[PDB]
Parts: C-alpha cells; structure tokens; sequence
C-alpha cells in the first residue's frame, strides 16, 4: 500500500512537477510536436472536447 | 455623440453580468467537475487493484 | 514559468515569409508613388519634409 | 487524361492557354 | 503519413502484470504527499493580482471589467487631447 | 464626418535627415498592436495557476478556441500531414478575434477595418500559397485549373475563369473582412449620431426615446456576432485555401 | 451647392431599394422554421436560434442599406 | 476613401508582420505546447 | 429652390419600391403557417406566435423604407 | 465641381442595390440550414460549418457592392 | 468633365450585377445542404463539385466588379 | 465628343446588369447536379459532363453580355 | 581615476542659476512670438505641424 501511503495532490499537481518525475513526458511532447502531431491520440473519448462545433 | 455608445455598452455589460456570468460558470464548473472527477476516479480505482 | 519548444517553424513556412517580404517591397514603392499625390503633396507629416526638400506647391 | 487527335495523352493542358493570352 | 500515426499511436500506447506495477509504484514515490511546496502567494504587485482574480477558486471575470475601463478611460483621454 | 474614428494620430514619435526612419514609431496603430500582443499573451501566462494539471476557469476559454480550431483544421486539410500548418492557421484566428474586441470597446479603434493592412495580409497568405504549390508540385501545379472530368472542346474557357477566381482570391478573403468591420463601426457610429440629435429636441422625446436606445443596443449586441463569425470565416477559407495548394485536388 | 443637394435626395432615394432583400429574407429564414416545426416538433430548441442568428444576419445587411440612405440625407 | 489612405502604411504594415511574426514564433513555440503538456499528462495519468 | 424640393418629391417617389419586399414576405409567412398547419394541426398554437412574429420583423424593413419615404417628405 | 460629385453622390446611391442579393443570399441558406437540421437531427454538427461558410462567403459579393459604394461616397 | 463624373454613374451601375452572384452562391450551398442531410455520406463526394460551382458563380458576378473597377480606375 | 465619350461609359455599366442570370444560372444547374446525385451515387458520370455542357450553354449569354459591354467601352 | 571633491556650487552661484532660469523663459516666449511671424509660418520644420494645425496660408 505504498501507493495510498504517498498521499495524492491531483488537484495541485504541476505539469512542471510531471517533467521532473518524468521526463519521457518532456521527449514525447517535443517529438510529437517535431513530427507535427498536434493531435492526442485517445484523448477525446474519455474527455470532452469541447469545441463549439 | 459616442457616450450614448457607452451608455449602450454599459447596459451590454450589466446585462452579460447579470445573464451570461452565471451560466458560463455553471458551464465551466460542470467542465471542471467532470476533468477532476475521472481524473481522480481512473487514478484510485487503478492504484486499488494493486499476485 | 514556461519551456520552450524548439518547433519547426522555417522548415514549413518560408513561402509565407518570402511572399511577406515580396508585399512589403511593393508596398514601399506603392506608398512612395502615392505620397507624391496632388492631394498628398502638401501634407505637413511626410517624410520628405524631415530631410531637405520644400514646398513644390505648384498645383 | 484527354485524348487529343489519338496522339500522347496530353498532362492537363492548362499552360498553353495562359501561353496564348499571354502573348497578346 | 502512415508512420507519424503510428508515431502518435505508439506514444498513446507506448512501450513494454509488472507493466503496470514497475509503473505505477514507481511513478507515485516521488509525487510530492501532502500538496508540499504550496507557495500560496508571493509579493510581485502581479501575483497579488493573479491570486485574487485568476487563480483557483476565485477565477471570476472581473478583470474583463477592468480592462474595458481601462480602454474606455485610455481613448477618452486621447480624444479629449486631440479633438476636444 | 462619422468616420473620424479611424484616425491614426502619431504619438511618440522619431524622426532624422540621413535615413527615413519614419516607419517605425509608436502610433495609434502601433500601440493598438502592443495592447493585442499583450492580451493574447495576458490570456495564457497569468490565466494558468502556478501550472496546474486541473485548468482553471480561464483555461477552459483557450481550451475550447484550440479544440474548436484543431477540429476545423483537421477537417479541412486533414492529409497526411495537417499540423504542420496549425500555428499558422491559429494565429490567423487569436489576431483576428481580439482585434475584433478590443474594438468594440467604445472609445477605442478597429486594428480590423485597416484595408491596407488586411488586404496585404491577404496577398501575403496568397502568395505564399502559390509559391508553395509551385515548389511542392512542379509544373503539375497548374493541373488545379481543370475541375474534372470534363468536354475538350470548352477546357480553356473554364481555365481562363478559373485562373480569373484564383487570383480574385489573393483581395476577396480580406476585403471580406476589412468590409464586415468597417460597414458595422460605421452603422453604430451614425445611428449613435442620429440618435443624439434626436434627444436634443423638445423634452417629449426624452420620454420614450427608450426605443433607439435599445435598436441601438441590440444592433451591439448583433455586432459581437458579426465580429467573431469573421473570426471564424478568415480562418476557414485559409484552411481551404491550403487544402487547394497542398493537395491538387 | 443646390445641385448636390438635390442628388443627395436622389441617392437617399436610390439607397432605400436595397431593404426588399431583407423583406424577403427575413420571411424566408421564418418560413423555412415553419415547414420545419411542423415536420418535427421536437427540434424547436435546437432549430430557433439558428432562425433567430439568420434574422439577425439578413438584418445586418438591411441596416447596411439603411445606414448609406442616412449618410446621404444629413451627412 | 480619406482615412484609410494616408502616408501611414509603412507604419501599418511594419507593426503587423512584426505582430505576425512574433505570434507565430511565439504561439507556435511557447503556448500551443504549454496546452499540449497539459494533453499528454491528463492522458497520462489516465493510462498509469 | 424648387429645384431641390423636386428631386426631394422623386427621392421619396423612388424610396417606396423596398416595400414590395415586406408585402411578398409577410405573405411567405403566413403561407408557410398554412402549410404547416395542414401537415400537422395540432401545432397551430405553438407556431402562430412566430408567424405574427415574422409578419412584426417583415413589416419592420417596410417601415424603415417608410420612414426614409417620410423624411423625403416633410423634412 | 457640383456635377462631379453630384454624380459621385448618384452612383454611391446606386451601387448599394447589390444588398438585396446578400439579403436573400443569408436567407435561403439559413433557410436550407432549418430545413436540412429539421428532417435529419444528428447532421447539425457535420452541416453547420457549411452554413457558416456558404453565409459568409455569400454576403462577400454585397460587400464588394458596399466597397465600391464607399469608394465613391469617401473617395 | 462630364465624362469623369458619367463614370461614377457607370461604376455605380456595374455593381449591380452581384444580385445574381450572392443568390447564385446561395441557392449551390442550399442544394449542397439538402443533399448532405438527405444521404449523409455523400459530402465528400459531391463536396468539390460544390467549391467548383462557386468558384465559377463568384467569377461570372465578378466580371461585373471588374468592369466597375475598369470604369472607376480607367 | 464629351457626350459621345460619357455615354460609352453609362452604356457600359448599363450593359452588365444582364449578366446576373449567368451568376443565378451557373448555380441553378449545379444546385440540380448536387441535388441528382443526392439521390443517386452512381449517376455523377453521365450527368456531370452534361453539368459542364450546361454550364457553358448559360455561361454563353453572360460571356456576349459582357462582349457587348467591351464593345461598347473599347470602340 | 578622480576623486571627486565637494566644492561648493550652489551657496556661491544661485543669482546666475535664477537669471538662467528667467532668460530661458523669457526666450522660450520669445521664441514662441517669433515662430509665428509673416516669414516663418511655413516653414515646414517648426513644432506646430507635429501637434494638430496645419497650415493657415493667408497672407
């Protein structure tokens, strides 16, 4: 129970703290945005997109 | 000539202030509680599980 | 604060730059055949009265 | 893909007339 | 184009049960445990401003107010300057 | 004079004798672009909390514009390599819909309805379409000028109109534009103008001279409309535009 | 200046003929909300600020004929 | 029409394609990914 | 000047022409309104409302051209 | 000199007859929008930029007729 | 100079011609929509035959904008 | 020639207000071509190139209008 | 390099600052009296056409 044993601020997590922990994040960002993907792939299924239309 | 153009600006503003300020945040509060609730449901009900 | 991304952006849009800098010659010489107008020719904010020249004014 | 006169199968013969009023 | 959507999709999917514990575990020792490093506020006469107006819970638009005020107040004294 | 609210008034000034350094200056014009640079950038560095995951309220403004752009480009181009236009093709957008707000604040200018700005804009993306079609296809570039399959003997005809449409294309996409903002500041400017004199006469027609206030206020509330559907149009037919000069058809 | 003047009434005139666009307009964007309302009552929420947004538009271009008609007669 | 020809389009045209340029750098390189990041680590936590 | 006041007579003679607009569109209208009522009869009620709505907008353009006609009449 | 912008004044008059072809323009595709969503309720999302697009890009041709009409009223 | 006043009128009457250009523009994206909504899977079909029939409605009302601007600048 | 001069250019203008039917015509073939292979998918080969017939066949009155319109502004 | 010393300036030498001060407002009103005369109210490089009025030409 490690997991539940490190507390979890999800509400104030910082996308600067997810580049320390991670820096995959960081490469997968700057190749996808490289190759021109601007696309998320898997993104708009579970999350809303919320265009107007 | 332009102040009736403010006063009509003016009553623009007192009428977005009174109408679409509330729904907007009623909007944007739904958006917000549907982001963090399966932010943090997908999250917990993973790291439950954890041969 | 915020990281900066090194995206590609003169490897895809030199056209658009090379047709910018196209437009904004023709428009310098668009802008000086106009300014010697005879409606524009004695209006004191061009930019030929701050180095030497006076007054044609023979209209 | 034309076929003119049974002859090659021109490209898209779109420059040839820009090419005749052009020079005019 | 084919090999940039499998770019992306690689990337969604990723790469590599143990797939899930070597990641998860190891991704949660290091998330910071009580929201630590909070930094409520600071003093820069902009983050006083950006606390009680943009930041989290107060998010109110307000600011939108004040910016046409600003304007308003600008040009009209630009106007009163050069043609009044 | 209703239109005298297009002036552009020199402010700070400079000026020499060697070298004719009177294009850059601080101006009307000029301030009014450092005030949308830094709305624009007002609207994304401080409207993000200390880099939050969850996006504060503000967030969801400049989530939804991307999304909404995203969709529409992704839809228009959508080959096999769309995002390598999409920064173009959203600061086409961002310039357009706040230099379209600010303007509707009453003592303030239209960056929008500037003719020889929109209209240089215009050619410029013209242009750069056609000399990136040229460089990307060749000589088979002029193989956008045939619609179809189509009768020989009436192909020039439909190249000559259609040649005349193309390069119509490089001033109607923003004069367009320049036409929408201009004809609706000026509809608010003279109705303001009629509807002041009208109030200046005998003190009956300050009662009920309540209905050219509020034709006046639905005409803002029609304007907003229009100012951000032109937003939307610009961006729309440059997503098209790239569609035609990228892919032959 | 009676030569002017006199055009500008003239040209007052000639600017009014450009509001049957909206006459006709506005009735065919209300029309085509009736056919659709009887065909499908249910699509009245999702169908009448799109009628509405017509109105406006077809309004707006009304107003810009208008506008040319009021610059003639004073200014 | 008077106002919109006078000697000021240099003046136009400079500020706008330096506008131009600096949003397109600007967006393109800074803000578009700054809401990317945001994509990609909501997607992640989502996959775990 | 009779000269002006003339051209003022046929500037208020020419201005008329736009309400041709509002009479074929108010008649749209309440042409749709009749073939939506014989398509579905029990929606009369819900629809009317925006007939006299569309007949208000319509007559609303010929008014405009009615009040252009007036001031190239007694003004 | 009165003739040269006494005819000015005419053919800015003129040149605004143009907007009763966007008015009607905006309508019937407004009106092909109404009637497009209302027999088919799920297309909204896949018809509503074409209406945004064929709107705008219709009006486009009233607004050259309003531009030449500036061109003559200011210029 | 009649003639450079009886051009104005010239340049003011040519513009009359984008009445058919607007509702020509109209009535394509009218039938585009009707034709989407009535067999949904036939926009990227009959799409570009649509762009096609503005591209040439907007050139035959541009004739007259371009007679206009031939008047009023030549 | 004043006269003479100034009324090349009146019948010049004057002389395309007829080419509009080629603007209304172009679009009403096309409309009917969208709205044939609407219905029927697997017509378009034999009807669109006899859609491009029509569409020169209407463009032809346009094009003399507008030859017309030369002659009378060239000679 | 230097060391600066304080040397008294200002307790000795005020009357000549004072009538620095009053003939650098009385040549500011004499230079505004004179940049209006007959001679020189077109002379395109005077400080009134970069504020406002231009060009009042009867004379």
């Amino acid at each position: 129970l490690d997991n539940i044993q490190s507390a979890r601020p999800f509400d104030e997590l910082t996308v600067d703290d997810l580049t320390k922990i991670k820096p995959e994040i960081d490469a997968k960002v700057e190749e996808m945005v490289k190759k021109g993907k601007w696309d998320v792939p898997g993104y708009k299924d579970r999350f809303g997109n919320l265009n107007v239309m | 000539d332009e102040s009736i153009l403010l006063l009509t600006f003016l009553g623009f503003t007192g009428l977005v202030a009174k109408y679409l300020a509330p729904a907007y945040k009623d909007f944007a509060d739904a958006r917000m509680k549907k982001v963090s609730d399966v932010l943090n449901a997908s999250r917990n009900k993973h790291v439950e599980a954890v041969d | 604060m915020l990281k900066r991304f090194p995206t590609p952006i003169l490897k895809v849009y030199w056209p658009f730059f090379v047709a910018g800098a196209a437009v904004y010659y023709g428009m310098s010489k668009a802008a000086d055949l106009s300014s010697n107008t005879k409606e524009f020719i004695n209006d004191p904010r061009n930019p030929r009265f701050a180095k030497g020249g006076k007054f044609v004014e023979v209209d | 893909y034309h076929f003119m006169g049974k002859a090659i199968p021109p490209h898209q013969l779109a420059i040839g007339t820009l090419g005749l009023l052009g020079l005019l | 184009v084919s090999t940039l959507i499998p770019p992306k999709v690689v990337s969604s999917k990723n790469i590599g049960p143990n797939a899930k514990r070597i990641a998860n575990v190891v991704h949660f020792y290091k998330s910071l445990p009580q929201g630590p490093a909070p930094a409520i506020k600071a003093n820069t006469r902009l983050a006083r401003y950006k606390a009680k107006y943009f930041d989290g819970d107060n998010a109110s638009g307000k600011p939108l107010w004040h910016f046409a005020l600003g304007i308003i107040a600008f040009g009209y004294s630009m106007e009163y300057y050069f043609h009044l | 004079s209703p239109l005298d609210q297009f002036e552009i008034r020199t402010l700070f000034g400079l000026q020499s004798s060697f070298i004719d350094l009177s294009c850059l200056n601080l101006t009307t014009f000029s301030l009014y672009t450092i005030i949308v640079l830094l709305v624009i950038t007002s609207l994304y560095t401080l409207t993000n909390n200390n880099n939050k995951i969850i996006g504060s309220r503000w967030l969801i403004s400049q989530e939804a514009i991307y999304d909404t752009i995203m969709n529409m480009t992704k839809g228009q181009i959508g080959g096999k390599n769309w995002g390598l236009y999409f920064p173009m093709i959203f600061t086409l957008f961002m310039f357009i819909f706040i230099a379209n707000l600010i303007s509707m604040i009453p003592y303030s200018f239209a960056l929008s309805a500037h003719l020889v700005f929109i209209i240089s804009l215009s050619i410029v993306i013209w242009l750069g379409n056609t000399i990136l079609g040229l460089y990307k296809h060749g000589w088979v570039f002029f193989s956008l000028f045939v619609p179809a399959g189509t009768p020989l003997p009436l192909v020039p005809l439909l190249v000559i109109i259609e040649t005349l449409s193309y390069f119509a294309r490089a001033i109607s996409l923003g004069l367009r534009l320049g036409s929408n903002i201009l004809a609706g500041h000026l509809l608010m400017v003279i109705l303001a103008g009629l509807t002041f004199n009208f109030m200046l006469i005998n003190l009956f027609t300050l009662v009920f001279g309540f209905v050219p206030l509020a034709m006046i206020l639905a005409i803002m509330m029609l304007e907003f409309a229009i100012g951000i559907i032109q937003g939307y149009v610009w961006a729309i037919l440059t997503a098209s535009y790239l569609k035609d000069a990228v892919y032959l058809h | 200046m009676q030569l002017v003047l006199a055009a500008k009434y003239i040209g007052a005139g000639i600017s009014t003929i450009g509001l049957l666009g909206a006459g006709i307009g506005i009735a065919i964007v209300f029309a085509a909300l009736i056919n659709g309302v009887s065909r499908n009552p249910s699509i009245k929420d999702t169908v009448f600020p799109m009628a509405i947004l017509g109105f406006a538009l077809s309004e707006a271009t009304g107003l810009f004929c208008l506008m040319v008609s009021f610059l003639l007669l004073f200014g | 029409m008077p106002q919109l020809v006078p000697f000021y389009f240099m003046n136009q045209l400079t500020y706008g394609f330096l506008l131009m340029i600096t949003l397109l750098i600007l967006f393109s390189q800074f803000f578009l990914p700054m809401i990317l990041r945001l994509y990609v680590s909501r997607l992640f936590i989502s996959k775990l």
